[PDB]
């Protein structure tokens, strides 16, 4: 019920009517939730979220940042720097990512 | 941001000797290392002993913008700010705008703390005893009774905070 | 090729990495400010003991109460002629 | 007549009255002296114990150990070389 | 008994061997302790000592002598001039010195008698 | 005979450091607690004590009594008694300038002995320095404090006694 059209290959490519009517089928069954849950599961084991809480931490024994929201947007734009001990989420879970999206989205 | 700059004294030199000399006394007090140089939680406890407690964000604010690198730090490194210290002048400075942006009410609010101890909400006439027992000097039942009874308009047997602060700022 | 649609999907701008990354950020930064919070107050109360503070905080305390008792006491002695 | 003789004597210089008074002061000023000194002990002991001079002692004994504890480790690490 | 000398009459007279004669025959088989006990017991009613300690005391706290002897020569110069001026004061009273004329002269009757020229 | 109420000499007041001053300044005004800018006769002494002095009854007495000033309450027809004399900020700093300069430095030394040794033990050990360390606040490395007292202790012993103290820290 569903036909890719070349794709849009690009991963930087901006395609929002394809995603969000892909994303608006999917929502139904939601896929979402099985994906973040695998995704936990598997972020836990490289060892990523201490490297980030330690990060933050220092943000926030250092007093650069006071509040929640701007400790979130900091390290978000931090973790941003993928291209650049790095905050990148390792590429195991990425590949994880890969498999069962297109496992749950070969489906459709 | 401007970085390392030092602080403007106009309003550290319109205070009086008392305060300058109790500025540079809890400098003095907490400069433990005698370097003339403190640390920042050094310099936060110096403010907090002149009765400040700041915010972490206005003390980093300061931090960054007055703060200066330690000796020990290679110049062909950054430095990030929680390592830089505060010298005399950027000490004297900086708490001198503090007291004279301060308003003139809190002193009064905290010592009004101080002198009601329990929480009542009002300071009574055995706590002004313990208050004058604590200074040393004995003063007669009659006029601690006085100090009450004159400023005590609901005759609830104490002075609340509001009367305090009224009492204590009136001329 | 789902592979490469799926790739796109995923790791895209507004791709499912993203939203997921910064779920979990949020989530888990969440969970260390609350960490953070309380050792801070830890940090704060074991702070407090040490002796240099509490002989800066005595001094302060004495000098207020002298200073606004004897201010006090004064308004008292005025105003009971 | 005695009298006149006793009163030579009594109130003579050397005189009994005289000598009298001189060992009655001796001994009642001693008392009172070692009653002094007590009561001096036990008035030095309570003025003491009292804040003031508390927060005067422990400023000085800050300040002190303060300036020759590190004056001391200096001379220390100097000799360490 | 022993004969006297015709008692050599105003209280500053000069005369010494007499004195420490008299003294000398009065320790032995002393009398001189009824005196001090008389004494004593009249001293103490007019409540001269506590005035004696008192200033003792106001001497020693204002600090201005600060050893015994220094007390003791302080004190005796005190009543010394007080007792000089009174022909709270701490001469010694009129009355125990009247009473040291009666003791001492039933005393020194009994002990001795004056010889007649 | 003697002369009284005459004001001290600064001489021995102004060649002391801004420390010392500072020092004097804060004495006097802790133990000013009326504010009136003047002393009692045992607040003065207190404010003696406060500077470390601990002289004798006399020696305060002869201060009194030479540079004690009459308060402004007291009837000036009519002679004040020594005790009843006070001190301003003046006298204090004078007085207590003569009494610093004139201290022998080895003073300040073993009563600082004795604050490093509260037990009496008779010598200071790594202990005690770790127990003033803790006073401070700054901690310091167990070598350093171990060499301070290894390094000055020629006994053997395992502390420091008080010549060595005051030996080493008199040392130029």
């Amino acid at each position: 019920p569903a036909a890719a059209a070349n794709y849009t290959p690009a991963t930087l490519d901006q395609d929002l009517r394809s995603q969000i009517n892909s994303l608006l089928i999917k929502e139904g069954h939601v896929a979402k939730i099985q994906e973040h849950l695998l995704h936990h599961l598997h972020a836990h084991p490289s060892n990523w979220p201490t490297v980030v809480q330690n990060h933050a931490l220092s943000l926030l024994r250092s007093g650069e940042v006071t509040s929640f929201p701007a400790l979130l947007r900091r390290v978000v734009e931090d973790v941003r720097q993928d291209t650049a001990p790095s905050l990148a989420v390792p590429q195991s879970v990425v590949e994880e990512a890969l498999k069962v999206t297109r496992e749950c989205l070969d489906q459709l | 941001q401007i970085q390392y700059t030092i602080p403007p004294r106009e309003d550290y030199n319109k205070l009086s000797d008392e305060q300058k000399t109790r500025i540079s006394e809890a400098f003095e007090l907490f400069d433990s290392n005698k370097d003339g140089l403190l640390s920042y939680e050094e310099f936060r406890f110096v403010l907090r002993a002149l009765g400040f407690d700041l915010p972490k964000q206005q003390t980093y604010d300061m931090l960054v913008r007055h703060g200066q690198r330690p000796a020990n730090w290679p110049h062909d490194q950054e430095c990030p700010p929680v390592y830089r210290q505060f010298n005399l002048a950027t000490a004297q400075a900086l708490a001198g705008t503090l007291i004279r942006q301060r308003d003139p009410r809190d002193e009064l609010r905290r010592a009004f703390r101080l002198f009601d101890v329990d929480g009542k909400g009002m300071i009574t006439e055995d706590d002004l005893r313990k208050v004058c027992q604590q200074v040393g000097n004995n003063i007669p039942d009659a006029d601690i009774q006085a100090m009450i009874e004159e400023f005590d308009s609901n005759g609830k047997g104490g002075v609340d905070e509001d009367e305090f602060l009224r009492l204590m700022m009136s001329k | 090729l789902m592979a490469d649609f799926t790739k796109w999907f995923v790791t895209g701008d507004g791709g499912i990495m993203e939203e997921f990354t910064e779920e979990t950020l949020r989530h888990l930064l969440w969970d260390v400010w609350q960490r953070h919070q309380r050792e801070e107050a830890e940090r704060k109360r074991k702070a407090e003991e040490e002796e240099s503070w509490r002989l800066a905080r005595e001094h302060l305390t004495h000098r207020l109460q002298v200073k606004y008792f004897y201010r006090w006491r004064e308004k008292a002695r005025a105003l009971a002629t």
